[PDB]
RNA sequence: GUAAAGCGCACGCAGGCGGUUUGUUAAGUCAGAUGUGAAAUCCCCGGGCUCAACCUGGGAACUGCAUCUGAUACUGGCAAGCUUGAGUCUCGUAGAGGGGGGUAGAAUUCCAGGUGUAGCGGUGAAAUGCGUAGAGAUCUGGAGGAAUACCGGUGGCGAAGGCGGCCCCCUGGACGAAGACUGACGCUCAGGUGCGAAAGCGUGGGGAGCAAACAGGAUUAGAUACCCUGGUAGUCCACGCCGUAAACGAUGUCGACUUGGAGGUUGUGCCCUUGAGGCGUGGCUUCCGGAGCUAACGCGUUAAGUCGACCGCCUGGGGAGUAC
């Protein structure tokens, strides 16, 4: 049933998003703190928290400027079954560098601006548009 | 459906001596007891086809549940196979 | 205005009915039925109406002419005493395709009807045979029943005054493609969808369709006029 | 469908681009005349075409048409014809080269001299 | 007019003109048909499609169709970093951010359509529906939501609208 | 969904994929490291022939390939959990799910007796049929075979098409609810076994009515079509033979998410239960419409939206679901 849970995550937002409520709780995993770090200094969520002692679950705040949306939409690009690999020199570009790639490197989950910074590939995660 | 009479000494038999009815070993037992109700029914009734395709969701349910035990131990499994006396 | 949060309460207690059918895109504002019948939510309204009339006191020094629409048999009796005088205009006799696109043609067919009615209050074309006089008459009839509140309005409005959407929907349509803010009071039945401040309310109670508009009515009508007795001091003080 | 769903079936298209059935991938080829038609059009007309039968040299057989006043053709002559469908005729997919092998260049032609055959024209 | 952008001398940019009749209660219908884009050089979404009996009138009403309620679009003259995959009713399209040193081919009166629409550069073939009315629908579906970042810190550029959210 | 195009459906091996955490490895991954890749006519920097064509040093896609060493953010492996996926025990509940048994009355139909005389039938209008051996209808009683209307409703059920007299035997699948357990045992599904709306169909049983054919009537510029009367295989059961299709959501499977109200109706907590009602929480079922999507109708929390994995299928028409 439950085959790749990062899209599920982004389905949340996007739905979120589009239908006006404010926060998006869905389970946590160590690749959605680590993605969600990124949105959050990235402004592509605003704020969250990690929560559940017996197994953590993620509450999220979404993207907004006025109150309805300005990111459309943030799709997976590498998934289950597809895994798309960029080397260093390769990273790519998402309405020019004004938006993001999130990029997990061996070193961890970074943007694709730290990402070539370090001068690390990896698999790249997500874009927006 | 299955007697109450029967589920309590199949439970009192298999999986631990806890009396549960969950584990792998008694849910194998549990569903081999109503496989073999339903074979019953198919003593006759051999155009019964609508109830057959019930059968094999049980049957199918039972050749998973054997796989996961078999990924796990071994001693349960061996002993579990010759002790319904399944397949051949 | 402070106004808003005194007047919600003192109206609302009718809780409108409407049976169980109501809106669901107006739902936050409303509360769980008691048996069938719909009871509005009164806390949740309070920010959306002291919103509106804030709003309200600010266009009343840019105003000179408000127009009422939406008007209602239950409600018209409310909307004539909050208009008083030939500087607020009201329309309670179906809105007509254009009003506000192509006041172009329907101030053409004002100035028509108050030629003519100057005309018949004179005595001009009542002399001859009674045709000559009736096909004036019927023709005068259609455009003072069609017009009859509007009939006197110097120039495009600043702001429009809804009482209902629930069949006056066009409207709001034109006065959004005018560039004209809305400042509404919406039914149980009606959507919030579509126009610029809202106070949610009911369509029944006789009580609270006056209530609610006496609220709207005070703070541009007594807003104005405190902007034009500061026009007043201005060139007073120079002369003393 | 799905990529995976991709490398278990592959991709298939539209059918390739084809009207001259000429054969070795060429615009021209020659045959022997077997027959001389007059024929009347496909499309609601009313005209006395003209078009032969040539039996190319891959042994297959094609009708082509024979443009201009002045006929020279003869129902037994090696001719070059060049692929060009016509749309007046029904399966007409050539024309024939007014100024090859037995072909001789049309009557009162100045309108193109290399088009339709045609060494030094007259009025 | 009322939101429009800061435009300047009309854009009379007539795209297509045609002639309609059913002819079925009393001759032929002597009115035509205009299809006019109006904009700024800087980027609009002014498109109006109007008709009357005679070229003169049809094209004068869809000048106004093409004015009116129009929200501005604040590209940077001859650069576009944040385009859409323009979709409108079956006719699709797909920018991508580009140089401008690169040129532009275009067909038909398409290459004067987008060197005004400001859009040139990160232009792409079309593809679904290839009729006049809906081929040129690149600078209105593909800049619905957009950007055009001149700014050092075009890495903080999606903060800066977050926190005004905020 | 309808333009060509969702497998007929369940169940599922191989293949492909894998919620979530610790241990741990390092297949794929990425960084590091080292070696390879002659030459211009192409490409870039030079150079020369009256330029250019042309030719060429130096750099290069040298359009091709390599493995060790480090990493653990990700996937692959494997062990033990977790529940957040899924599975299971007894109990209640709703229903036309399936197989075999049992059973009643009523019209056509038939027979017998009683009563009784001339049409009955058919239709647009008509004639063929049937009938004085006494028809048609009607009283009494018997006969026989499908069927079982209503209740039957926007209801409910089955795997999709599919399911309706009433009852029992045998049994599936689904809906809730309390005590309790295991703990990814998962998803999809090429090949695969299993399974028919309807008629076609071999034999036995059976036949009251209806009916392709076959006869004959009627229609009409002819009339095999249209319309009528006779009338057979079928229809009906039991077993048996390749499962066809307009095999439905004309909508793949099952799962996650998205402002809702209200109708139909049911498990169960709470209500002067007082309005097929309200509220708490599941259940199927349906109107209405926002966000979104569409060519258009339309879909909209039971999607035709946002999506998820994996699969089936389509790529101009005719000729062909045929040929091979």
């Amino acid at each position: 049933s439950m085959q790749d849970p990062i899209a599920d995550m982004l389905t949340r937002i996007r739905n979120g998003q589009a239908a006006n409520k404010a926060a998006v709780t869905m389970p946590s995993s160590k690749l959605k703190v680590a993605i969600a770090n990124v949105l959050k200094e990235e402004g592509f969520i605003e704020d969250f928290k990690v929560e559940g002692d017996t197994k953590p679950e993620l509450e999220l705040t979404l993207k907004y400027f006025q109150g309805k949306a300005v990111v459309e939409s943030i799709q997976r690009v590498s998934r289950p079954g597809l895994r798309i690999y960029k080397r260093k020199d390769e990273l790519p570009k998402v309405m020019a560098g004004l938006g993001i790639a999130v990029v997990s490197t061996s070193k961890g989950v970074m943007t694709d601006r730290a990402a070539r910074q370090a001068g690390l590939g990896g698999e790249i995660i997500c874009y927006v548009a | 459906s299955l007697s109450t009479e029967a589920t309590a000494k199949i439970v009192s038999e298999f999986g631990r001596d806890a009396n549960d009815t969950g584990s792998t070993e008694v849910q194998v037992a549990l569903l081999t007891a109503q496989i073999n109700h339903l074979q019953g029914h198919f003593a006759e009734h051999k155009k019964d086809h609508h109830s057959r395709r019930g059968l094999l969701r049980m049957v199918s349910q039972r050749r998973k549940l054997l796989d996961y035990l078999k990924r796990k131990d071994v001693a349960r499994y061996t002993r579990l196979i010759e002790r319904l006396g399944l397949r051949r | 205005a402070t106004v808003s949060m005194r007047d919600m309460l003192k109206a609302g207690v009718h809780f409108g009915h409407q049976t169980r059918y109501w809106n669901p895109k107006m739902k936050p504002f409303i509360f769980g039925a008691r048996n069938k019948v719909h009871i509005i939510n009164l806390e949740k309204t309070v920010p959306m109406f002291n919103e509106a009339l804030a709003e309200l006191n600010k266009i009343a020094s840019r105003k000179g002419k408000i127009l009422f629409v939406g008007t209602k048999r239950a409600a018209s009796e409310a909307v004539k005493d909050a208009a008083l005088s030939c500087d607020q205009f009201f329309v309670n006799h179906r809105w007509l395709g254009g009003m506000l696109t192509n006041w172009k043609t329907v101030r053409q067919s004002i100035k028509r009807l108050k030629d003519l009615e100057t005309q018949s209050q004179d005595g001009t074309f009542d002399k001859l045979t009674k045709k000559e006089a009736l096909m004036r008459t019927r023709e005068l009839e259609k455009l003072e029943n069609s017009l009859g509140g509007i009939k006197d309005m110097g120039g495009l409005p600043d702001a429009l005054f809804v009482i209902d959407a629930d069949h006056e929907h066009i409207a709001i349509k034109e006065a959004n493609n005018l560039g004209i803010p809305v400042f509404a009071i919406v039914d149980t039945n009606s959507d919030p969808d579509g126009v610029d401040f809202v106070i949610p309310g009911n369509d029944d109670a006789i009580r609270a369709v006056t209530l609610y508009l006496g609220a709207v009515a005070a703070t541009v009508r007594e807003g104005r006029s405190q902007d034009l007795a500061s026009q007043a001091e201005e060139s007073f003080v120079e002369a003393e | 469908a799905t990529v995976n769903q991709l490398v278990r079936k592959p991709r298939a298209r539209k059918v390739a681009k084809s009207n001259v059935p000429a054969l070795e991938a060429c615009p021209q080829k020659r045959g022997v005349c077997t027959r001389v038609y007059t024929t009347t059009p496909k499309k609601p007309n009313s005209a006395l075409r003209k078009v032969c039968r040539v039996r190319l040299t891959n042994g297959f057989e094609v009708t082509s048409y024979i443009g201009g006043e002045g006929h020279n053709l003869q129902e037994h002559s090696v001719i070059l014809i060049r692929g060009g469908r016509v749309k007046d005729l029904p399966g007409v997919r050539y024309h024939t080269v007014r100024g090859a092998l037995d072909c001789s260049g049309v009557k009162d032609r100045k309108q193109a001299r290399s088009k339709y055959g045609v060494k030094r024209p007259k009025a | 007019a009322h939101i429009e952008k800061q435009a300047g001398e009309l854009q009379e940019k007539l795209i297509a003109v045609n002639r309609v009749s059913k002819t079925v209660k009393g001759g032929r219908i002597f009115s035509f048909t205009a299809l006019t884009v109006v904009g700024d050089g800087n980027g609009r979404v002014g498109f109006g499609y109007g008709k009357a009996r005679e070229v003169p009138a049809a094209i004068q009403k869809a000048m106004e169709k093409a004015r009116r309620n129009m929200i501005n679009v604040a590209l940077n003259n001859g650069t576009l970093q944040h385009p859409v995959k323009g979709v409108h009713t079956g006719s699709r399209v797909f920018m991508q951010p580009a140089s401008e040193g690169t040129g532009i081919i275009a067909g038909g009166a398409m290459r004067a359509v987008l060197e005004v629409a400001g859009v040139h550069n990160v232009l792409a073939k079309a593809y679904g529906s290839t009729n006049p009315i809906n081929v040129v629908r690149a600078t209105i579906d593909g800049l619905e939501n957009m950007n055009s970042p001149e700014m050092v810190a075009a890495k903080r550029g999606k903060s800066v609208e977050e926190i005004l959210g905020k």
